[PDB]
RNA sequence: GAAAUGCGCAGAUACCGGGAGGAACGCCGAUGGCGAAGGCAGCCACCUGGUCCACCCGUGACGCUGAGGCGCGAAAGCGUGGGGAGCAAACCGGAUUAGAUACCCGGGUAGUCCACGCCCUAAACGAUGCGCGCUAGGUCUCUGGGUCUCCUGGGGGCCGAAGCUAA
């Protein structure tokens, strides 16, 4: 079970390489920002390796973040 | 000679003749580096997702360029001097690498 | 009587004490309270009725100062960092967001002995 | 590195026939291209130890399909080493 | 556990802003990967080693193993400089206890960090030397190739044929 929005499905044809692409990147930031699971982002082993890395120079850029604030509790 | 990207992150906040002045050393710089610029793209500012040097946003650049590799450390070194150079990220040129397509 | 209306309160919660914070809308200190501040001393400072008890009275305390309003930041994963969140909902302040914000480095210093032993 | 035309002008400098490209004569030369560029790392970096096994492995080599040639044809042998200064 | 040393009106704790510095890299991150081992984790560039697949192009047994030799070798430790945030042997205190040279608590020197040079050890562990060939399968996985359901490599797991084992 346990099996809600996998974030692969809802987008398209992006490329993972691309650190400028801030709108599509943060879809895979947490509502921290945490870079998410596999069990979340839904990417096969080697493409999460990538935006693994694609995410840490969108934030040495600025564009993305390194963390981020709860908003409930 | 490999093909590599620029990045640079730029002072918000200076004007036009503040700019004109910077990117003029910026293609100086490339060029007594090495530098054949192929394609670039000025995309301006936008909103940092946290300040850097207390501005909340920065005035962005990007170039494209073949250059020899021995000499990317010190262009990089040499663009990082300025004072409005808030950040240099060179990156070497990668083909992409589509996903959900 | 300086007049705020709204700010920010901090919680700092912690296993051996909670400790609230009152602030203007820049995080400058209005008023403060805490389990000693009420007159606990050994380990009933962490309780989470000291922590009800801290945190109704730097409300009260801010109240006089005029507020009226308040955003919550909780800090910190103590005894009773909850019980200091429902006194202040129930306090007479507009509870208008709660954020948590514990600090956490990205592996940095490392700790006592005490806080890091199977790894 | 060593490009591919870098490599290009030692697999032509060498090959016995046009065509050639695994001969001993040919692998040898490649070899101390590789020693050369190495040791010419090691005296830069010389804690880098890891690479340092590789070379260990490179010279092993060399000095294996050198004993294969001198056993051969010692004509070809003695005439590898004047043509790429080894052996002395 | 409860506390007390300890710090605080020379205004601490908590909170906002600015600065210095040392060390370590959260998530990704594991059932993953690399390496001969020891070991290897922010990011970027440069220098450099190993490896795998396809083509079936070249050489033509050039192979395997390897006493000595040589190099590498966690942590602690040594020398000379430097550095020193946090941590912390020794040590100084507070507790605990029948005692408590200890576990708990407040401090704290070497050390931990860097460079260079030594030391050469270990539950240096798969407690399993290296290489090659042969002997059912099922299944999860990392990474190539193909006509891509599946086929065929290379690696990491699990269960199991034959067989082996004192178990
Ligand atoms: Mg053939
Ligand atoms: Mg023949
Ligand atoms: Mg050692
Ligand atoms: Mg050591
Ligand atoms: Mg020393
Ligand atoms: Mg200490
Ligand atoms: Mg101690
Ligand atoms: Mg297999
Ligand atoms: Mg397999
Ligand atoms: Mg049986
Ligand atoms: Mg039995």
């Amino acid at each position: 079970p346990s099996r809600k929005a996998k974030v692969k499905a809802t987008l398209g044809e992006f490329d993972l390489r691309d650190y400028r692409n801030v709108e599509v990147l943060k879809r895979f930031l947490s509502e921290t920002g945490k870079i998410l699971p596999r069990r979340r982002t839904g990417l096969s082993a080697k493409e999460q390796r990538i935006l693994a890395k694609t995410i840490k120079r969108a934030r040495i850029l600025g564009l993305l973040p390194f963390t981020e604030k709860l908003v409930r509790k | 000679m490999r093909r590599y990207e620029v990045n640079i992150v730029l002072n918000p906040n200076l004007d036009q003749s503040q700019l004109a002045l910077e990117k003029e050393i910026i293609q100086r710089a490339l060029e007594n580096y090495g530098a054949r610029v192929e394609k670039v793209e000025e995309l301006g500012l936008r909103r940092l997702a946290y300040p850097i040097a207390k501005d909340p946003q920065g005035y962005f650049l990007w170039y494209q360029v073949e250059m020899p590799e021995d000499r990317v450390n010190d262009l990089a070194r040499e663009l990082r001097i300025r004072d409005n150079v808030r950040r240099v990220m060179v990156v070497k040129s990668q083909e992409p690498f589509l996903a959900n397509a | 009587k300086r007049q705020v209306a709204s700010g920010r309160a901090y919680i700092h919660a912690s296993y051996n004490n909670t400790i609230v914070t009152i602030t203007d809308p820049d995080g400058n200190p209005i008023t403060w309270s805490s389990g000693g501040v009420i007159g606990y001393k050994g380990s009933r400072k962490g309780t989470p009725y000291a922590a009800q008890l801290a945190a109704l009275d730097a409300a009260k305390k801010a109240m006089a100062y005029g507020m009226q309003s308040v955003d919550v930041i909780v800090r910190g994963t103590g005894a009773g960092r909850e019980q200091a969140i429902r006194a202040l909902q129930a306090s007479g302040l507009q509870v208008k967001s709660i954020v948590d914000d514990t600090p956490v480095p990205h592996n940095g210093c490392r700790p006592k002995k005490k806080f890091r032993k199977a790894s | 590195p060593i490009t591919k035309e870098e490599k290009q002008k030692v697999i032509q400098e060498f090959a016995r026939f046009p065509g050639d490209t695994g001969s001993t004569e040919v692998q040898v030369a490649l070899l101390t291209l590789r020693i050369n560029r190495l040791s010419e790392h090691l005296k830069v970096h010389k804690k880098d130890h890891h690479s340092h096994r590789g070379l260990l492995m490179m010279v092993g080599q060399r000095r294996r399909l050198l004993r294969y040639l001198q056993r051969e044809d010692p004509e070809r042998y003695r005439a590898l080493i004047e043509k790429l200064g080894i052996r002395g």
